[PDB]
């Protein structure tokens, strides 16, 4: 078939040894049908005992959709695989993007079967199909086209999109397409009913061009910051003022200008916790400076290219939470809530959550957030491909949320 | 066998081997050269010229109804310069996922390993000299054609080999069922015994279609098959029979792998105890000390051996039922479980004692208990039970509003088999009005002019911490207002234990159920 890009694994690593997580029988079967299509038409081929490397693989579901999805996980290759710069653009990012009064996701992953993966390089892609209770040891498979997933892959198929993406790029240069892993961005700031065609335009633009394309329909511009917030009450008592104390002094942290030495002489002495204190005119001053000062997201905070974007996620409760990016401590990049009354269920309700901060963090920086998730990894490892829809996997972690922590955010 | 070759590789940067043959009496030399020539005389192994710098050494030992020897290879080194392979089967089925048979046979095969050939370009470091006995004479060489037994890919290409061959059998087959284990072959079906009986010789026909033997019915073996651990039967299964000696000293060793028995019984068994014996173990000096049986201890022990007495079984799986799991309280911090579909009739049973973190309470407890059960209902049947638990669906859910942690449940439904979990206390949601307010640091003051002073220099940081609370609860009435600056105890008894580890909490713990209203609120230090 056609010429492969010679591909190579950061010099000194070998290829990634991952443990399949066990699957359901429903799933086994969904990935057996996926994988014989994909078998007959030659994308994937059957291995021997002699690749001793494995990458774990998952079925998810479909929006609107009765198909499933065969998603791998190759966090572990692509970590491992070559740092990749193109000979053509360098594929920049587009801080436009973000500005757009609408951004439409499309998922182009398709594109990358048309393209041979070079040799060698085969064997690291070995992934298995489990069987239940241990039956077999699987049944082993390696890719012999672009996987969907990778790194190198749209790095290798980073021309031949260009050359389809030509008409459009310049028969309208209103458009901002970008292009993330195995999606596709498109935005600008059309009136909502010719925008939504102008992407029908590009669809179709592309099945004749050499691919096929198949989900979000986001907004940027009417994302923003939820800044720190105060109480406010009609009348103060002892625990209120502790508690404003409390979260005031963790603010000051971050806005040194914060003070709070006037609420503090209110509260001096054992004095009721239902005690009522009328305000004194210096500690309404003062607080009110305080107000003014968390009104906006503090100064000097900046992204740098060169470290990585940390996500943290926090259970308010009533199906509620609260998230913060940063990349040092304190200094965060954006800070957001999300709410899906209390129902569905916790796991869901994170997942979700995940799933759009990672779309918002490569719409604004094009990089996806490492998450530290408030949550067991059993659970989470048990549950999250139930509701999973996108089609890259970001990194996380999983922690223990502080009670305070939690509150001062909320 | 006319099979295709996997290809085999050396561990990259090295060579391989160059080992020095052992001096060969000049009697096992003559018995490495009967079993040699017959070999090459099978095309198993060729005669092979010098300067291939190769050679692992050989000799030779006999055992059971021969005068004659066994050849044994040392390949530790060859198996150090090899490439690593595909996990030959990792993972161990559990009997309680297997569907009944109604015949079942187990075919021996071997010396299988001779049957299938070794990739032609690695047969080179497979090399190795036979030494003639006499001064300037042969010393003969030779590499192997075939799977060397004792080589690190041998399990592996084999078994791989052999999953090829039964394909096209299976596929004519769909009836019965083949599990390839090391060298056996278990082949079960539902047929009728002369029906089974034939397709057994029709495998065995197949099998030898390749050069592989295996034995005909009079050299067969018969169900039950004891198979690591477990007794296996068409149509039931159970635990290799537990042997509960008497004696009345009682060594460390002996309680340890007393109690190691007892946790492998309890995969069906109902009802094992262990918390008595276990407690034996405490602050021992030596394997051989023995150990006095607590009045607790017998008890237990002897409630152990009836149990014991009366032999269960587990049945098999019909993947035409839902599968039930139901989990009970058996003590502290201790629960059980068993998994059915038919009511009584179970697939598998088990204990969970997970202490997860100093301080629990049920709730979060019977949620580890459920996801653990779940994971292993994933492994074993593919499919998660549906559960039987003994909370309220009002109790779980107030509990999991109020906690930090993202967490979630399967489909379950409440069942009233006491003991029934249940909060013990809820912390007040806003201060209590009129009810005095403590303010600890160890020590405290009240808003009513109380105080109080204590010294403990046999603490650490968080014990004082956590002391001053214990004090303002013991002297407080039954609605208080707590108010500390440390954000240890606060995290504590924030998420609510009912038990711990530490004796200090399990006293506050106390304090906190006799109290009708008690709110708990933080401060910064100075
Ligand atoms: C996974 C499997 O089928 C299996 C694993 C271990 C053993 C000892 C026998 C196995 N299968 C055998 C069999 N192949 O007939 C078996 C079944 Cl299917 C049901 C009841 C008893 C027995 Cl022995």
């Amino acid at each position: 078939p056609i010429e492969t890009v010679p591909v190579k694994l950061k010099p000194g690593m070998d290829g990634p040894k991952v443990k399949q997580w066990p699957l359901t029988e429903e799933k086994i079967k969904a990935l057996v049908e996926i994988c014989t299509e994909m078998e007959k038409e030659g994308k994937i081929s059957k291995i021997g005992p002699e690749n001793p490397y494995n990458t774990p693989v998952f079925a998810i579901k479909k929006k609107d959709s009765t198909k499933w999805r065969k998603l791998v996980d190759f966090r572990e290759l692509n970590k491992r695989t070559q740092d990749f710069w193109e000979v053509q653009l360098g594929i920049p990012h587009p801080a436009g993007l973000k500005k757009k009064k609408s951004v439409t996701v499309l998922d182009v992953g398709d594109a990358y079967f048309s393209v041979p993966l070079d040799e060698d390089f085969r064997k690291y892609t070995a992934f298995t199909i489990p069987s239940i209770n241990n039956e077999t040891p699987g049944i082993r498979y390696q890719y012999n086209v672009l996987p969907q997933g990778w790194k190198g892959s749209p790095a290798i198929f980073q021309s031949s999109m260009t050359k389809i993406l030509e008409p459009f790029r310049k028969q309208n240069p209103d458009i901002v397409i970008y292009q993330y892993m195995d999606d596709l961005y498109v935005g600008s700031d059309l009136e909502i009913g010719q925008h939504r065609t102008k992407i029908e335009e590009l669809r179709q633009h592309l099945l004749r061009w050499g691919l096929t394309t198949p989900g979000y329909e986001l907004h940027p511009d009417k994302w923003t910051v939820q800044p720190i917030v105060l109480p406010e009450k009609d009348s103060w008592t002892v625990n209120d003022i502790q508690k404003l104390v409390g979260k005031l002094n963790w603010a000051s942290q971050i806005y040194p200008g914060i003070k709070v030495r006037q609420l503090c002489k209110l509260l001096r002495g054992t004095k009721a916790l239902t005690e009522v204190i009328p305000l004194t005119e210096e500690a309404e001053l003062e607080l009110a400076e305080n107000r003014e000062i968390l009104k906006e997201p503090v100064h000097g905070v900046y992204y740098d290219p060169s470290k990585d974007l940390i996500a943290e996620i926090q259970k308010q409760g009533q199906g509620q939470w609260t998230y913060q990016i940063y990349q040092e401590p304190f200094k965060n990049l954006k800070t957001g809530k999300y709410a899906r009354g209390a129902h569905t269920n916790d796991v869901k309700q994170l997942t979700e959550a995940v799933q759009k901060i990672t779309t918002e963090s490569i719409v604004i920086w094009g990089k996806t957030p490492k998450f530290k998730l408030p949550i067991q990894k059993e659970t989470w490892e048990t549950w999250w491909t139930e509701y999973w829809q996108a089609t890259w996997i970001p990194e996380w972690e999983f922690v223990n949320t502080p009670p305070l922590v939690k509150l001062w955010y909320q | 066998s006319p099979i295709e070759t996997v290809p085999v590789k050396l561990k990259p940067g090295m060579d391989g081997p160059k080992v020095k043959q052992w001096p060969l009496t000049e009697e096992k030399i003559k018995a490495l050269v009967e079993i040699c020539t017959e070999m090459e005389k099978e095309g198993k192994i060729s005669k092979i010229g010098p300067e291939n710098p190769y050679n692992t050494p050989v000799f030779a030992i006999k055992k059971k109804d021969s005068t004659k020897w066994r050849k044994l290879v040392d390949f530790r080194e060859l198996n150090k310069r090899t490439q690593d392979f595909w996990e030959v089967q990792l993972g161990i089925p559990h009997p309680a996922g297997l569907k009944k048979k109604k015949s079942v046979t187990v075919l021996d095969v071997g010396d299988a390993y001779f049957s299938v050939p070794l990739d032609e370009d690695f047969r080179k470091y497979t090399a190795f000299t036979i030494p003639s006995i006499n001064n300037e004479t042969p010393g003969i060489r030779y590499q192997y054609n075939v799977l060397p037994q004792g080589w690190k890919g041998s399990p592996a290409i084999f078994q791989s080999s052999m999953t090829k061959i039964l394909e096209p059998f299976r596929k004519q087959n769909p009836d019965i069922v083949i599990y390839q284990y090391m060298d056996d072959l278990y082949v079960g079906s539902d047929l009728e015994i002369g029906q089974h009986r034939t397709k057994i010789e029709e495998l065995r026909q197949h099998l030898l279609r390749w050069g592989l033997t295996t034995p005909d019915k009079k050299h067969q073996k018969e169900p039950p098959f004891l198979w690591m651990g477990y007794e296996l039967h068409p149509d039931k299964w159970t635990v290799q029979p537990i042997v509960l000696p008497e004696k009345d000293s009682w060594t460390v060793n002996d309680i340890q792998k007393l109690v190691g028995k007892l946790n492998w019984a309890s995969q069906i068994y109902p009802g094992i105890k262990v918390r008595q014996l276990c407690k034996l173990l405490r602050g021992t000096k030596a394997l051989t000390e023995v150990i006095p049986l607590t009045e607790e201890a017998e008890l237990e022990l002897a409630e152990n051996r009836e149990i014991l007495k009366e032999p269960v079984h587990g049945v098999y799986y019909d993947p035409s039922k839902d599968l039930i799991a139901e989990i009970q309280k058996q003590g502290q911090g201790q629960w059980t479980y068993q998994i059915y579909q038919e009511p009584f009739k179970n697939l598998k049973t088990g204990k969970y004692a997970r202490m997860r973190g100093a301080h629990t309470n049920d709730v979060k407890q019977l949620t580890e208990a459920v996801q653990k059960i779940t994971t292993e209902s994933i492994v074993i049947w593919g499919k998660t039970p549906k559960f039987k638990l003994p909370i309220q669906k009002e109790t779980w859910e107030t509990w999991w509003t109020e906690y930090w942690q993202a967490t979630w449940i399967p489909e379950w439904e409440f069942v009233n088999t006491p003991p029934l979990v249940k909060l013990w206390y809820q912390l007040e949601k806003e201060p209590i009005v009129g009810a005095e307010t403590f303010y600890v640091d160890a020590g405290y003051v009240t808003n009513r002019g109380r105080q109080k002073v204590v010294t403990l220099t046999d603490t650490t940081n968080q014990k004082t911490e956590l002391q001053a609370i214990y004090l303002a609860l013991q002297d407080s009435g039954l609605e208080v207002n707590i108010v500390t600056d440390s954000q240890y105890a606060l995290g504590i008894i924030q998420a609510q234990p009912d038990q711990s580890e530490s004796e200090l909490v399990n006293q506050i713990i106390e304090q906190l159920i006799k109290k009708e209203k008690v709110y708990l609120a933080w401060v910064p230090a100075h």
